[PDB]
């Protein structure tokens, strides 16, 4: 029924000496969806001064380096429930990716990012019949 | 390249030292020189007052059916500032297209939403003043202030409410019944005519760890509440002659935890 | 009431509403709690993350990094050309306009420009930081110069003035902190009288401003102006005319940063921007 | 004055480590920004063996 | 009259009312008696029974066990078949209807759930204890099923959910305790908007109630679910078809039950419901 | 400034008429306490001013403010006032003894 | 204010016009003088001739 | 509210305007300042000029 663990986020970049390009990857606690259907309306430009203050991490195009970001559980619980209905997982954090500035090239077209996740010190309690959040594949 | 890597890692902890611009030298006491005293916590700065939202009733006004000569009238707000402007449920003007707050913006709801949690109690102090327009003054009257606690079912809105008192032979037993209630955890009670301001401090009593300091809406804010209600003679159902003056503080175990950023704001004006 | 009372008698104030300006003395209030002694923890660790300290101590607003702006640099720049000026004080708006469809606006400071509003005096040294964002086939220098007083309406010398040169090499992302050099012990904080604030610095490019005139007259609230100019011209690979570079600042506060004062300006503004036009 | 809590725990790392399941070889550097958790013994109520 | 007084002033805050909030302080209030330290005892041994403690206690409350209800076990009954379900929370309501001739309506509660009315919010373990009346010739076994929140719409499984399996041999009168299993430190205690409160059981046998349905629905007060299933069949030796066995339950609370508010629901209730209908 | 209309008393009028008041206010009932005790620090972000200042905007460069709030008052007359007692607070100081200045009978 | 009282109350007596009968018990007077220490002697004999004891 | 008062009474004499005439009593007024305790220097050496004494 409950679950209790830290976050833990990396990311992969690949890029070569002749891009020269930069990106902001954010990150917000719990707390966030209240101030969600605003924060959408604001310029990518202004975003950035937000999320530079927040815990962040930055990418570099020109090399392949960045992204390791470990994350503490807040919550006014204990837990947090995990059965089916439940919306407390989709409103513990938020990771936001905007362009810093834009990619160009060394001419005489297209980078990748790739970023894992999992958990650590879990602990799972109160057993119960009950089935967890319907599953669902990432979207990408 | 590892001149390039290192200067990359968050809050510039790889940047070059570059031989600042003069020097630093400051003495100790400049303090006795300047000002006096310092400014160097926020925590000693908040727990001044500040004026905030004068509290009237001129929104049951409206219908010809509110009650005159001797009755009760009842405030219910939160204990939070409820930060300025127009939010979307609104205290002031609520029967009419987007309600407003009229407030001021005080060092409580300014320091605030830079922030994550919030806990601790709330200090106030209202003070009493009121005419009658004609019909030549009554007295002051009586002032209660009590807190409203949390109850699945049956629970005071917030708000404006007024109740009557007297009928064709004077004061009834079972009316000023109707009027009030048990005051289980609640009442402070005064005479306004030999103390008009009244002085109260409201714990938490939160049941969670915390709430949300970025909270906007006026009944989200609105979970913990309390009353003001005063008692008053010869008043007028149609008309708006009470008023109070609501200066708000914090109190000795008022916390705020994680410092995220700066939110926008801009200029209002009403 | 078997004796008398023979003490002499006293003076009153009955001070009726109490003392609302001071935050050391104790007060004579109604806690509506059943005991006089409840109290909770300010521990700070009790919402789930590890505390570095008191983070309502006003040192933890003046040391949080935030990024502003960018400029570019223009290979096809003459040796001595300015590409950035701006003044040295913490309040720096930034305005934006509700990108999604409605008709709304905003504005923005930096943690040092937020928590020194509520008061009306302030000193102390400033940090910046400026990154440039180029390929490992870039070369080229720059200056950065400092003014103490005046503006600097034409180009400087070498010497007359502080001067740094630093190179486009395999280090980027320099930094330097402005101490106080003014004759004053204490200079005053910038406000706004409207929603538009005037530019406080030039171009920069999120604002959608690129203008490279130097501009200037805030004497009574800056400690000086920042300039940065051109040294040697920027060298590409491929060929100029068409290539470009940008630059970022992040701006913070020197550990001597010091306000001292109380202040009633921001009595009328708000943080919800989001419905006030209709 | 206080630690900064963003760039105060910053810091670069290898970038080599093993999960027991997948593991990642690569030569250039990291960046680190942890964020350790509290103690909190009031936080374990439902606990058992 | 012959010196004068050099003090300072001092400030007063008159405070006519006084406190009427707080249970700690001293209070300025007239004895209507001779001496201002007449006294009596606090002994709770001058009524002619020793104590065992403090009556006046809140533990006393907690630990006092009372019988509720009964329901049956119906030999011709399934393998897997719902006998008993009810939610772990102390406001357990039971309504009678004044036998005798006349028309008059009035509610019990476990010594548990009165104490706890005066109050906003709850926590702590409740134990249980089920009481099977049979014979000497009488054999089966029977289950219990916890669920922590959620509720069994469904029979369970063996081992999903903490189960117990207990046999009717020479053994009866089982009990158990459930501790707090929520996410939560604190929940809400219940009330009720009329005279009639809805159901919290399901069947009891005092009230005429007898559907064997599971209840739902009240996540935000309980602690969570209670549930009793068969597994082996009763067995009888006369025969079946006409043979049934009834089981009691007592409710109590365990001794790390607490309660921490202070609220107003019981503002307009009475205990005189004697002559309230004319 | 005004502070009613129609309807009796406006919740928007009422803050137009005051501030913040993050640094200032003492406030007090004048029918159970008619006097105001106050002390005003020096607050200058200058080491000192001119002591021989005569101009009245010159020497209000630090300032205060007392206001009322009365009922049934007159548009064209002035039925109220305050009477002013000055003293010296715990840190007054005058430093270099210059001169003694030039002085006269003045009348009104 | 950052603490609270948790003091007892009391009871007061203003006593407006004070004590007019004793001769014993301090008064709360306002001295129109400077200091509120100023006194002059009791000496008799400042007046020029010699005294054999308190001619009062 | 546990236990009662048994102190004898007092009296008051309320004084609401104060002591204006005397130079060397405390004073019951409210320092429109952060704290109770702002003070500055007497030290005659503050303006760029030694001092010989006490100018006041």
């Amino acid at each position: 029924e409950y679950l209790r663990a830290n976050l833990v986020l990396e990311v992969v970049v690949n890029g070569g000496p002749f891009f020269y390009g930069k990106m902001l990857l954010g990150y917000t606690p719990f707390g966030y969806e209240d101030s969600l259907k605003n924060f959408n309306r604001i310029p990518i430009g202004h975003q950035n001064t937000m999320l530079s203050q927040q815990p962040h991490v930055k990418i570099d195009f020109c090399e392949s380096t960045g992204g390791v970001l470990h994350l503490p559980f807040v919550y006014n619980r204990n837990y947090m429930r995990i059965s089916e209905g439940s919306g407390e997982p989709a409103s513990m954090g938020e990771l936001r990716l905007n362009t810093l500035n834009a990619l160009k090239n060394i001419s005489f077209s297209v980078a990748t990012i790739t970023v894992f996740a999992y958990l650590d010190n879990v602990e799972l309690v109160a057993p119960s019949a009950n089935d967890p959040i319907t599953a669902q594949q990432p979207e990408l | 390249s590892p001149l390039a890597i290192a200067g990359n890692r968050a809050g510039g902890s790889g940047a070059i030292t570059l031989e600042p611009f003069g020097s630093d030298n400051t003495s100790p006491e400049l303090s006795k020189l300047h000002f006096g005293e310092t400014y160097d916590h926020m925590r000693v700065l908040v727990k001044g007052y500040n004026f905030y939202k004068a509290v009237l009733d001129n929104t049951t006004i409206t219908d010809p059916d509110n009650p005159s000569g001797t009755v009760v009238i009842r405030s219910t707000v939160p204990d939070f500032p409820a930060p300025r402007g127009h939010i979307p449920n609104g205290p002031d003007k609520p029967f009419l297209p987007h309600p407003e707050n009229a407030a001021l913006c005080t060092h409580l709801t300014w320091f605030s939403p830079c922030y994550v949690a919030r806990r601790g109690g709330i200090r106030w102090k209202y003070l009493h003043f009121g005419a009658r327009f004609g019909a030549t003054d009554a007295p002051k009257g009586l002032g209660f202030v009590n807190r409203v606690p949390q109850v699945p079912y049956g629970r005071r809105p917030l708000g404006n409410e007024r109740l009557p008192l007297t009928d064709v032979n004077g004061f009834n037993p079972t009316e000023l019944s109707q009027a009030f209630s048990n005051e289980n955890g609640g009442v402070y009670a005064t005479d306004l005519d030999v103390q008009p301001a009244i002085e109260v401090e409201l714990p938490f009593y939160s049941s969670l760890r915390f709430v949300n300091p970025r909270w906007d809406d006026y009944e989200k804010i609105g979970i913990h509440r309390h009353s003001i209600d005063l008692l008053s003679y010869r008043t007028n159902g149609a008309k708006c002659e009470d008023a109070w003056m609501a200066y708000v503080a914090a109190g000795d175990d008022f916390n705020l935890s994680w410092m995220l950023s700066c939110p926008p704001f801009r200029l209002v004006n009403l | 009431c078997r004796p008398v009372v023979i003490d002499p008698p006293h003076k009153y104030r009955p001070t009726y509403v109490g003392n609302m300006a001071n935050a050391d003395i104790a007060e004579a209030v109604d806690k509506l709690s059943l005991t006089s002694k409840q109290e909770l923890t300010i521990n700070h660790d009790v919402i789930g993350k590890k505390s570095d300290g008191d983070d309502m101590h006003l040192s933890t607003f003046f040391g949080r990094e935030a990024y502003m702006d960018r400029f570019e640099w223009k290979t096809t720049d003459s040796y001595d050309t300015l590409l950035f000026y701006t003044h040295v004080h913490p309040i720096l708006f930034k305005r934006f306009e509700a990108t999604s469809g409605d008709y709304d606006v905003g504005m923005l400071l930096p943690p040092v420009g937020y928590a020194t509003i509520p008061f009306s005096f302030w000193r102390g040294g400033m940090t910046f930081r400026f990154s440039i964002v180029a390929s490992a086939f870039h070369r080229g220098r720059l200056r950065i110069v400092y003014q103490p007083q005046g503006g600097l309406g034409t180009v400087p010398g070498f010497s007359a003035a502080f001067n740094r040169v630093i190179d486009l090499g395999d280090a980027r992302d320099f930094e330097v902190t402005v101490e106080w050099n003014q004759n004053i012990a204490f200079r005053e904080v910038h406000t706004t009288g409207s929603n538009v604030p005037s530019a406080q610095y030039t171009p920069g490019l999120d604002v959608g401003r690129t203008s490279q005139l130097p501009l200037g007259d805030q004497t009574s609230v800056s400690n000086g102006v920042l300039a940065v100019y051109v040294v040697n011209d920027l060298v590409s690979p491929d060929g100029g005319t068409d290539e470009s570079v940008e630059v970022n600042w992040f701006v913070k506060g020197a550990p001597s940063f010091e306000v001292a004062s109380r202040d009633t300006k921001f009595a009328r503004w708000s943080t919800h921007w989001s419905q006030e036009e209709f | 004055a206080v630690k900064d809590t963003i760039e105060g725990n910053s810091e670069t790392l290898s970038g080599t480590h093993q999960n027991e399941t997948l593991a990642l070889y690569s030569n250039v550097d990291q960046t680190a920004v942890k964020i350790m958790s509290s103690i909190d013994p009031t936080r374990a109520d439902c606990v058992s063996n």
